[PDB]
DNA sequence: ATCGGATGTATATATCTGACACGTGCCTGGAGACTAGGGAGTAATCCCCTTGGCGGTTAAAACGCGGGGGACAGCGCGTACGTGCGTTTAAGCGGTGCTAGAGCTGTCTACGACCAATTGAGCGGCCTCGGCACCGGGATTCTCGA
DNA sequence: TCGAGAATCCCGGTGCCGAGGCCGCTCAATTGGTCGTAGACAGCTCTAGCACCGCTTAAACGCACGTACGCGCTGTCCCCCGCGTTTTAACCGCCAAGGGGATTACTCCCTAGTCTCCAGGCACGTGTCAGATATATACATCCGAT
């Protein structure tokens, strides 16, 4: 199925997608696409902060649905 | 994760006590967060060779006494003292 | 052979009894002769002309025949003078104010003649409220010259010594009255043996003391507590009364008003202590730091001089701070 | 199990004595640490510390900047003489020294 | 490897004008050019041979901050401000 | 014709002008130049943790200025300006450094 | 108590020759004549910061004399051992 | 014809006499009496045992003779040879006290 | 009776290794009687304050030699450690 | 379980080591303390005593008498300078200094 | 009752006893005749190393006989 | 450069007496043997941090140069400081009483180490934003030429 | 001794990006327990400090000259500051690659904490020798005079 993925800055991206897989899979996805870190993305869906162990079904977000993105700084 | 763990966030509950409108930089507080781990160093490494010289195994709330008199001068002496003996005399009644 | 002082305003002379007691090498009964007939002369000019009749300059104090003639004319001009005032001639007045130099002239001979052991009322002990340094004459006379002192002002001395600090503030300007105390017993025994000579002696050269109370009362004791709440200016002597004493102290201090000194030794702040929740132990939020003068003859035990701090008390800096923070 | 109290509310401290408390365990400092102590040991960083801070902002209020950099404390470090006997070893980073000319290198008329 | 040498000069003739004129001095005489290159070059030689020999013993392979601040200390030079 | 100051009041200038500003005077990687081959003769590779060499700098002004703050007093106890070769080795030996 | 301690002329005790007999040690040729007016002075600073802490030692185990064995304790932390003395 | 030596030439014996020995400079009597009216100022009495006394002399030689060996080498420095009050005040400083 | 002890017995069997002829006066030995207890006070108070940036709680056979490279200069440096690590090969193969 | 093997002679050495090894317990310098460690320490003790007292041993049989007089050891300290950075805090009682005059204080022979 | 005590240097003290009061009390009073102390001194009659809570009767040493006087080092 | 006359300094013999170097019975801290625990070591993975690389820019560095002033070398000049000596004044040896105070020895209540339950202050991590960095005016404020 | 030529603070704009403010947490941290080892302390002992006397002399105190030695100054030259023009590297982003950082279980080998057996270091006393003392020779050194 589809999905959108906003940019703060105003910007989206559509990408190929599964809803079973993890949502720390299309977040390498994510890397290997624009160069996001994955310790420094952090994915929101109307108040929702998503974990990266789960999947996309298992927050329930449909097809042709958006996640916002918004970073932070990495660390150690 | 493994946290770590400073003093900076009570040396800016002390800067409101002086100054309630002034602020500190993120690079000024470096001094003071290894200003306190100096002189704590100095003061508690005094009372140890301290319980020596009476042959004792307990620093108790006397020894600091003893060595806040020796490594402060006498200047800043006559106020510390006072500090410390005001605030244990609110922790007995207590 | 006795030596007899008379007064010259015809109210109680001296009575030196015989023989002359010895203290020490400097302050006896015959070193306080010399500077006596000097300050008679100067309020009065007419005896300067019949002192130099029938006197020599070659006298000394260890020789009792160049003493006789000195006092034989002295017991005869004083009588000259008693039937010339009766006369045309005006009397001298009996409420002026003297010199700051004639001041000391009384604390020499009423101090000498009352204690025979100085070094005795020298007991003294560090970490005590008891320490009574030299506190010298000319660390008093300024203390007046500072601010002026009206009739609803008020001066205690919680430790006082022998009071010489009430004998001389208590003579340049007035209060509601002057006092000065101090508990343990030969501290105060040569302190109201004070108040047998200076009721005296001030009446002999003809001026008038301001009112003062000497006694052995106590200290610490609780109802004069607010008496130092009733006094104005206070002189507490915190040279080294110690940090067990000066909270005590500064638990005395705190029922007071607005507008009073505190003449005292140590700074109570360092200058600058504002509006801004930092006082817990001190009395030092409610005043301001004076410096008193620095000293030019007496020493301390490392050889600087001891400067005192006069602190005008002022709760007019409370309340035109509380509201610094809230405008606009 | 009643209502919790922090001990350093207890002092009206603002230095946490807990952590104090953890610090004199782990230094092998002594053997056994007194109940008393790290009260006494809290009050004096508290006064120790109060009087830098008092003594930076004055000055860096007369150069007009609401923040304090570390050139604002080496110049107040080194003012009151009795605090500079304290610290007579340590080199602030950033530091700089006092406005300091000596009396011949003042030109002369 | 690239065999460094001569590498004094990186303290150059000017940088030891301007450090002098923090001290407050005037008039630097033409000599002194050589001798503070003789004064520093000592003065590394004995902090840096500290700072090894600690990370020597922790068995890692990069002088880390700490490892001048806990050399410094025992010098007699502390250093506030890195972490300390 | 344009205007030569006279000697010495380029420096009245500049003594008034460093010692206001906190900026670091010695220049930063012909620095790490003098520490690595310092460095060379131990271990054999040193990684050298880029806050460390910046924190080393600090300690060279902690100890230039303190040898220039006290040679100039030994100059000017002997009514000369100039300082000179046997200004600093009096100035280092009180210090008790040479041993 | 009655024993009188008013001994304050004791600052000569460090006498003209004395420190004469002293920066020969050192090895001086010629003192001028203004020293001994501040030698006095240095000497009583350096004493008033070591019996100033003597006394904060052997204060400590509430006993009322300075030992022998705290002077060697006192000038430890100052910067100047002292062998020699069980120390 | 009394033997007068050139002055300058007695002392050079002393330093010969006085660097050889290990006698105690100071008289021991009249430095007693110097401890105990320091101790005077602040407390009340003291007892101090006389192997202190032996120690405390020590430390009033290695601070003076210490001083005296740097204070004549900056007399030299400014090609004199006597030393000046205003070269302890100096020597002093450099060391930092 | 309470005894008290000292190393004085120790350091004059040093001396017969060295000249097998001579004596130190009772006066000289408290010198090293004195001068044992404070290099023992710096080296072993060197390696406390070297557990901890290795954060460690074992002070081994190790912490000693690298103390001992950091107190001593280099001259007797090069000796001080073949001293001890020829004594300790003696010292397993025991 | 025969009888009596200390350890200073299961190593080789003078120095007490079971005597080192007791204090370091009772100083509280550690928690846990190693046993291979005070074998090393008694070493590095051994070294340096015998360091000195070879020192000083030498000028005393120049001085001409035979026992070591503490004015003795000072001058086997300062004549070294191996030794001498590391003890130049110390004051040795009834010292004594090294005899040291400057050179312009030597007596100039102008015309002899 | 009478007793011996017999000194090593070969001096005998002939004294007024009880043998109920404890040998202590009797060495007390050795104290307060010859002044030797109660620390240092021992009493031994044929191979019976005395002590000071029994008496001398506990013993078996009977009128007319004689106590072996020895002394040791006091200590702490 | 040659001396004679005057100090002092080492070399010298001879002698005493306080302090070392061996001797000894001795209580206790060594050592041996032992098990029962947890620290440190050995292995192996993952992502920040250093390293070498490369154009461009330009502030900074050498480099010749052309005057003045400061190091400095010489010298007269009057003074403070050393030599030496003739009265003086406590320091040094030693003897004698007094005793407050140090060092133990037990009998001892008050205490902090210790363990394991139930929370809140610290802690990250976002963050909107406003002191603090910038260029072009703008004064005073300066100095070397007469 | 005044009129131009600079560095200079002051005023305003105008950008950015580091602090102050916000939460939702994993956890030290109190609370509430008590067990055992200290330090508290009352006797009590007595060794060492204080004070005081007198006696003896070797160290401290002022005349009395004198000469070296500090100190101004003067004159000479000469080595370093002040600016110019040329000219080499520091510098900033941007570039990409690998070694060694920290963490993560996982054993397993160690060092406390024990018991008993005793030789080591003490505290003893103890007749003797290097070493201080002291009277004498000696050469080593200064210095008036030549």
């Amino acid at each position: 199925m589809q999905i959108f993925v906003k940019t703060l800055t105003g910007k989206t991206i559509t990408l190929e997608v599964e809803p079973s897989d993890t949502i720390e899979n299309v977040k390498a996805k994510i890397q290997d696409k624009e160069g996001i870190p994955p310790d420094q993305q952090r994915l929101i869906f109307a108040g929702k902060q998503l974990e990266d162990g789960r999947t996309l079904s298992d927050y329930n977000i449909q097809k042709e649905s958006t996640l916002h993105l918004v970073l932070r700084l990495r660390g150690c | 994760r493994s946290r770590k763990e400073s003093y900076s966030v009570y040396v800016y509950k002390v800067l409101k006590q002086v100054h309630p409108d002034t602020g500190i930089s993120s690079k000024a507080m470096g001094i003071m967060n290894s200003f306190v781990n100096d002189i704590f160093e100095r003061i508690a490494g005094e009372a140890s060779r301290l319980a020596h010289y009476n042959k004792r195994s307990t620093i108790t709330s006397r020894e600091i006494q003893t060595a806040v008199r020796l490594l402060l001068p006498g200047e800043l002496a006559k106020h510390a003292v006072s500090e410390g003996t005001k605030a244990v005399t609110k922790y007995t009644s207590a | 052979l006795e030596l007899r002082l008379k007064s010259p305003v015809g109210a109680e002379p001296a009575v030196y009894p015989w023989p002359l007691p010895v203290y020490d090498k400097h302050h006896d009964a015959a070193h306080e002769i010399i500077e006596t007939i000097r300050w008679v002369c100067e309020e009065i000019p007419d005896l300067k002309l019949a002192m130099e009749n029938y006197v020599l300059i070659d006298y000394d104090t260890k020789s009792f025949e160049s003493m006789q003639r000195l006092c034989d004319k002295y017991n005869r001009a004083i009588d000259s003078i008693h039937q010339l005032w009766k006369g045309t001639t005006q009397p001298m007045k009996l409420n002026t104010r003297p010199s700051t130099g004639l001041l000391r002239h009384i604390l020499q001979q009423v101090y000498n003649h009352s204690v025979t052991d100085p070094e005795k009322l020298n007991n003294y002990e560090p970490f005590s409220p008891e320490v009574y340094g030299e506190t010298s004459f000319d660390l008093v006379a300024q203390m007046i010259d500072e601010i002026k002192m009206t009739d609803d002002d008020l001066f205690v001395d919680l430790g006082s010594g022998v009071g010489q600090v009430v004998l001389q503030v208590a003579a340049a300007t007035n209060c509601k009255h002057h006092y000065g105390v101090e508990k343990a017993d030969i501290p105060a025994k040569y302190a109201e043996t004070m108040d047998r000579e200076f009721r005296k002696w001030m009446k002999w050269y003809g001026k008038k003391h301001a009112e003062y109370t000497l006694e052995r009362g106590d200290f610490l004791s609780e109802e004069w507590r607010e008496r130092i709440a009733n006094t104005s200016v206070i002189f507490v002597n915190n040279f080294a009364f110690g940090p067990e004493v000066d909270h005590q102290l500064k638990e005395r201090f705190a029922n007071m008003k607005e507008g009073g000194r505190i003449v005292s030794s140590k700074p109570f702040a360092p200058l600058n202590f504002r509006i801004n929740s930092r006082n817990l132990s001190d009395i030092g939020t409610i005043m301001r730091v004076v410096e008193l003068s620095p000293l030019k003859g007496s020493v301390s035990w490392t050889g600087k001089p001891v400067s005192y701090y006069l602190h005008t008390i002022d709760r007019t800096i409370l309340e035109n701070y509380f509201s610094s923070l809230k405008n606009p | 199990r009643a209502k919790a109290k922090t001990r350093s509310s207890r002092a009206g401290l603002q230095f946490p004595v807990g952590r104090v408390h953890r610090l004199l365990r782990k230094g092998n400092y002594s053997e056994r640490v007194g109940a008393g102590a790290p009260v006494y040991l809290a009050a004096v960083l508290e006064y120790l510390t109060a009087e830098i801070l008092e003594l930076a902002g004055n000055a860096a209020r007369d150069n007009k900047k609401t923040r304090i950099i570390p050139r604002h404390l080496q110049l107040a470090i080194r003012n009151d003489e009795e605090l500079n006997k304290l610290l007579g070893r340590v080199t602030i980073a950033q530091g700089g020294v006092l406005p300091n000319i000596q009396a011949v290198l003042l030109p002369k008329k | 490897r690239k065999v460094l040498r001569d590498n004094i000069q990186g303290i150059t003739k000017p940088a030891i004008r301007r450090l002098a004129r923090r001290g407050g001095v005037k008039r630097i005489s033409g000599l002194i050019y050589e001798e503070t290159r003789g004064v520093l070059k000592v003065f590394l030689e004995n902090v840096i041979r500290d700072a090894v020999t600690y990370t020597e013993h922790a068995k890692r392979k990069t002088v880390t901050a700490m490892d001048v601040v806990y050399a410094l200390k025992r010098q007699g030079r502390t250093l506030y401000g890195f972490g300390g | 014709k344009p205007h030569r100051y006279r000697p010495g009041t380029v420096a009245l200038r500049e003594i008034r002008r460093y010692q206001k500003s906190t900026e670091l005077l010695i220049r930063k990687l012909p620095f790490q130049r003098l520490v690595r081959e310092i460095a060379q003769d131990f271990k054999t590779d040193l990684r050298f943790q880029s806050s460390a060499v910046m924190a080393l700098q600090e300690a060279c002004e902690a100890y230039l200025v303190g040898l220039f703050e006290d040679t100039n007093l030994c100059a000017i106890h002997a009514k000369r300006v100039t300082i000179m070769p046997k200004d600093i080795q009096l100035a280092r030996r009180i210090r008790g450094e040479r041993a």
